[PDB]
RNA sequence: GAGCCGGUAGCGGGCGUGGAUCCCUGGAUGUCCGAAUGGGGGAACCCGGCCGGCGGGAACGCCGGUCACCGCGCUUUUGCGCGGGGGGAACCUGGGGAACUGAAACAUCUCAGUACCCAGAGGAGAGGAAAGAGAAAUCGACUCCCUGAGUAGCGGCGAGCGAAAGGGGACCAGCCUAAACCGUCCGGCUUGUCCGGGCGGGGUCGUGGGGCCCUCGGACACCGAAUCCCCAGCCUAGCCGAAGCUGUUGGGAAGCAGCGCCAGAGAGGGUGAAAGCCCCGUAGGCGAAAGGUGGGGGGAUAGGUGAGGGUACCCGAGUACCCCGUGGUUCGUGGAGCCAUGGGGGAAUCUGGGCGGACCACCGCCUAAGGCUAAGUACUCCGGGUGACCGAUAGCGCACCAGU
RNA sequence: CGAAUGCCGGCAUGAGUAACGAUAAAGAGGGUGAGAAUCCCUCUCGCCGUAAGCCCAAGGGUUCCUACGCAAUGGUCGUCAGCGUAGGGUUAGGCGGGACCUAAGGUGAAGCCGAAAGGCGUAGCCGAAGGGCAGCCGGUUAAUAUUCCGGCCCUUCCCGCA
RNA sequence: CCUCUAAGCACAACCUGCGGGAACCCGUACCGCAAACCGACACAGGUGGGCGGGUGCAAGAGCACUCAGGCGCGCGGGAGA
């Protein structure tokens, strides 16, 4: 569990697949790929109860370095 | 002790005194009649059955353990030769004369 | 703790060996000539003489103790 | 059934280790034997061997 | 209750009615490996500090004991004192998560969220008091059976896949918490009026809380645990416990024969060949604890909530909502929603805000964006019973010096 | 249930033909035995001999000696065995491993990245007939030996005092 | 082995002498260019190091014969197509 991002749970899930649309357009749909795969953010430094570093992303991260919830900078 | 098996289980699994409920049987008239409780396991018996049948002898060995006993009478001589002990069991065992000189006998079962 | 040696190894060798000297015997298999000596020092009137020692696909260690000049008596 | 707990355990720290000693010693000398094939079955050698085992026991537990 | 040193029958020697063998529970030992954790390491073996006796140290010096891994809080101080982990046949949930095969090919698809691998909690977890349901203005935990439907319907609409509210049933129960407002104050900035966190106020069930003014009003409402001893159930052994003999063919009889009894216990087995009365410590039934686990059920412990109107209002989340890109769902990109999210935008606190499947108006419904919640369904290592189940090439492959 | 080159297990086939595992040979004498081409002593002889040598180790691991004994193993025997039963047999401050040293390489508090199991990995540890390090030759049983005996040469560590 | 901190000796530290004392944990037996090691068998397979005795050969672990030590291969007789 070294991916995530301390504030809340982002990685993960994430299965694509494309086709051939052209479709409420006069005539129906097409269905071709059948993959999975990763997703994310993005993290960062700040510090927690004597050093750390952090990591989090993005998201949270705007917000939780803003503020701090159970650490901070 | 709700099936055929457990009989064995519960008798000689558990208390080899129960092999002494083996032992129970009955006597003679006077005690007997006189009641049923209590007994002195090596006593005085006659077997009633086998060719033996109707065999005055006495209880020597109360032998509970291979779950039966030994009497002088119910006796076998060997082929070498010697004479010898039979394996008797308990199901044909009377018990008469009562062993009870043995005021411990006495005080138990008559 | 307790104890200490195993027993008299008699062994026609064995039995000589004790003879003319040491003594040879059942040590249990721990101890060694400090904590094995000691045990047959503190039993055997004599002091911590000499001593070898052996095992052996069976289960008792055997050990020898050389002699103090002094008692042994036939019969261990 | 002999010697006795309690009694026994009047018996002090440094003597119950001391008897022991001896106990040890004496059952030891049992062995000699056996090994010799000397004497006979001690009934005797198996309870020592208790006897020295239950004063342990009850010393253990007297707690040391 | 009177025999015993186990399966070895044998020898050689021994213990016990001054309740032995053994059944039970509650004891001390408990070598060395195995989470292994003191250190190392081809496990079961080899290495280290203090206490330890003082040990021979015959005029000479030990084992034993013991003792310290690391992740976990935090009384922080120099950190002391807690929890963890390692299992587990199958059961549970979540993380991850597939080909064959069917479509008589095969790319959608089905096999399935199936097999497996994983982390983890348990004895059961699942989940579980509503931004629900549905619409008769009706319903109200969560789960599990039947039923609903193989319907409503998903779909190279091709194989196939395929619900739910309502009815019946078992069960039944409910509680908080930030939620700044209040005050308490601590600790701060640097004194004000700032956030801060330990205390209570409230600490929302179906919407209020708090704060102001007057009505208040002045005792039976216990959960999931807490508690008593209760029947604490069981834990193995508990113990009573009805009544035939003579004859007789018999190697044996319990059988043929004569006469006699039992009986809420003619369940079965053991008895030299088939007995209700011979053995059976069986069904008749009574039985019974100083230990080790309950519901019931009893009590206080009892925690703990429990009224009136007013007033300009401040009071459960960081993101809903929307756009893209996926999931569940019966939905296969679709007229296609609800919830869940990946990535960017980034609201409103009661005329708030989602909801009733595009959307728009009106109505109806709920009040999210924190937490706990025994019981009703699953499962079988283990104990019991029972079987128109098996008889050693059949049963688990293994009925006994077999997963060897 | 012939009947699935069926599964299980017995049981016959060729067949008393085929084979005895290297064309490095044997023969005689006596000995022991219930019985010996097939064991023991012994005298003719053949084959190695760079090996069919003895040795260190690797691996196996009681197989070794000694008294017994042969049912099966021993591709014939077999009183012989590296077969069976039982007894007994391998001792080191200085041989060797460790109780020391490290590269590879592995581990590996810290540190680094994974969906979870993970990855990678400092230093420290593990990791060798590579480093290191204190003696040898005679003797002596059924057996062991640079360890037992003895002679001769040492080593480290300790208390003391100089 | 020398150079040195911390440091502690420094009439008590290291080096050096002599005397008394002390010295452990696992290992060997036999096989072992092999019926005892791998090939499922006493299978003319392979399997790392040590001079490898002598005579002759131009030299030599090649060759023929032997030394020490080893072995006669584990079935034997009998005809001879």
């Amino acid at each position: 569990m070294q991916k995530d991002l301390h504030p809340k749970a982002v990685p993960c899930k994430i299965i694509y697949q494309g086709q051939v649309v052209m479709e409420t357009m006069s005539t129906r749909p097409e269905i071709h790929v059948d993959v999975w795969s990763g997703v994310h953010p993005f993290w960062t430094g700040e510090e927690r109860f004597l050093d750390t570093e952090g990591r989090v992303d993005k998201f949270n991260k705007r917000f939780g370095d803003s503020y701090r919830r159970g650490s901070k900078k | 002790s709700k099936q055929p098996d457990k009989q064995r289980k519960s008798q000689r699994r558990a208390p080899l005194h129960e092999r002494h409920k083996q032992v129970r049987a009955t006597l003679s008239a006077d005690l007997r009649e006189e009641y049923g409780v209590r007994v002195n396991a090596g006593d005085t018996v006659e077997v009633l059955r086998g060719d033996f049948a109707g065999e005055e002898g006495e209880v020597i060995n109360v032998d509970l353990d291979k779950a039966v006993i030994h009497v002088e009478d119910v006796t076998l001589e060997k082929t070498d030769g010697e004479e010898v002990p039979r394996p008797l069991d308990t199901s044909n065992v009377r018990v008469t004369d009562l062993d009870l000189e043995d005021e411990k006998r006495e005080a138990r079962l008559e | 703790s307790w104890d200490v040696i195993k027993h008299p190894h008699v062994t026609e060798k064995a039995m000589n060996d004790m003879d003319f000297n040491k003594l040879q015997f059942a040590v249990d298999d721990r101890a060694s000539k400090g904590e094995v000596a000691d045990a047959v020092e503190e039993q055997y009137d004599v002091t911590v003489e000499q001593v070898n020692t052996q095992n052996t696909m069976d289960g008792e260690k055997k050990a020898v103790v050389r002699l103090s000049e002094d008692d042994d008596q036939e019969v261990a | 059934t002999v010697l006795h707990v309690q009694e026994i355990r009047d018996m002090t720290p440094a003597e119950r280790e001391a008897e022991l000693d001896d106990l040890k010693t004496e059952l030891l000398n049992a062995r000699v034997q056996a090994a010799g094939g000397a004497p006979e079955n001690p009934g005797r050698i198996k309870e020592l061997r208790k006897a020295i085992a239950r004063i342990k026991t009850i010393q253990g537990e007297e707690g040391d």
